[PDB]
């Protein structure tokens, strides 16, 4: 199952 | 042995189209089981191993939602990286990420990781403590500061200790007939002509799973790795792997050399020779 | 700096004339990911399936291009790769011994 969190570079 | 769940993300800019393409794949050990491609019409998380197809619609819907969001975030990142590095829109660039959990012997997290690259170079990485970052240059220090401000490390540690391990355990049981069967190599040695005082013996290992293997040549038990040719382990196409090792030996002396195979699917190492 | 592809061409099973098999072009170690990989039969491109783009711990990409084929005594197979690290396309020929 994927890590849902995205954080902009 | 130490099972793993890993995901691999690639985002690439396309100046021709003025956009980008995001592709993700997931693996349990050496078996790919899911993919996502933002170029697909109506892009969705898709099964790539038969055993993941027993997940219901909630799973496919929710994984798809995560990837659509992530894919957007990586398109913005490509623009940001372009600025950090004073690059124009004329050329293509690549932003990659990979993360995963290695399951210990006790079913506990042995090691969780999350790292990033830009144009093939290490960019930033979560340290082993799952608490802090290491940044590779000035640009990555800006990222590091942003992610510290927003406490991204706690989000990653939570995932790698919680859902990553929990879901891997489910996949391993779900697919136990394949993910937990060690498939031993089928092995043999072939013989071929060569050059001046030269005959080549090739020790084959075919159809093994998982991918890790040891192939070596010996004369009287002395390792011949200096003069042998060892090809990179390569996929069979059917989920298994292939590899071979070859050596030039003096004509008539074939029986002095033995090929040695170690693979977790064999009770004991194999010894074989030209027959 | 870009990294060039390594290329291996091989059959799934030991080849035997007249027996159906699979033909594999495995291409690995390369960066950036844009690449053209073509399986050839007597120089003409075959319509071969390509694996999903993935990469290794060192960030370099790998792809498998593969198709069904029935080897025999006359037909020649090769894999042809174009990448920015290659000024002329790389061509590796298939043979039963590698």
């Amino acid at each position: 199952s994927l890590d849902e969190y995205s954080s902009d570079v | 042995g130490p099972h793993s769940l890993s995901y691999f993300y690639t985002a690439v800019s396309r100046p021709d189209r003025g956009d980008s393409r995001f592709i993700a794949v997931g693996y349990v050990d050496d078996t790919q089981f899911v993919r996502f491609d933002s170029d697909a019409p109506n892009p969705r998380m898709e099964p790539r191993a038969p055993w993941i197809q027993q997940e219901g619609q909630d799973y496919w819907d929710r994984e798809t939602r995560k990837q659509r969001d992530t894919s957007q975030t990586y398109r913005v990142g490509l623009k940001n990286l372009r600025g950090y590095y004073n690059q124009s829109e004329a050329g293509s660039h690549t932003y990659q990420s990979m993360y995963g959990c290695y399951l210990g012997p006790d079913g506990l997290l042995l090691r969780g990781y999350r790292q990033y690259a830009y144009d093939g170079a290490d960019y930033i990485a979560l340290n082993e403590d799952l608490r802090s970052w290491t940044a590779a240059d000035t640009a990555a220090q800006i990222t590091k500061r942003k992610w510290e401000t927003a406490n991204v490390a706690e989000r990653r540690r939570s995932y790698l200790q919680g859902l990553c391990v929990e879901s891997l355990r489910e996949y391993l049981e779900m697919g136990k007939d394949t993910l937990q069967r060690a498939e031993p190599p089928k092995t043999h040695v072939t013989r071929h002509p060569s050059s001046d005082l030269g005959v080549t013996l090739r020790c084959w290992a075919l159809g093994f799973y998982p991918k890790e293997i040891s192939l070596t040549w010996q004369r009287e038990g002395q390792d011949q790795s200096q003069d042998m040719e060892l090809v990179e382990t390569r996929p069979s196409g059917d989920g298994t792997f292939q590899k071979w090792a070859a050596l030039v030996v003096p004509p008539g002396e074939e029986q002095s050399y033995t090929c040695h195979v170690q693979h977790e699917g064999l009770q004991e190492p194999l010894t074989l020779r030209w027959d | 700096v870009a990294r060039p592809p390594k290329v291996q061409v091989y059959s799934r099973h030991p080849a035997e004339n007249g027996k159906p098999n699979y033909l594999n072009c495995y291409v690995s170690g390369f960066h950036p990911p844009q690449i053209e990989i073509d399986l050839l039969k007597n120089g003409e491109k075959m319509n071969a399936e390509q694996s999903d783009l993935s990469f290794s711990k060192d960030w370099s990409f790998y792809l498998l291009v593969h198709t069904e084929f029935t080897p025999n005594a006359v037909d020649q197979y090769s894999c042809r790769v174009k990448h920015v690290t290659l000024d002329k396309p790389k061509i590796v020929k298939w043979d039963r011994d590698h």
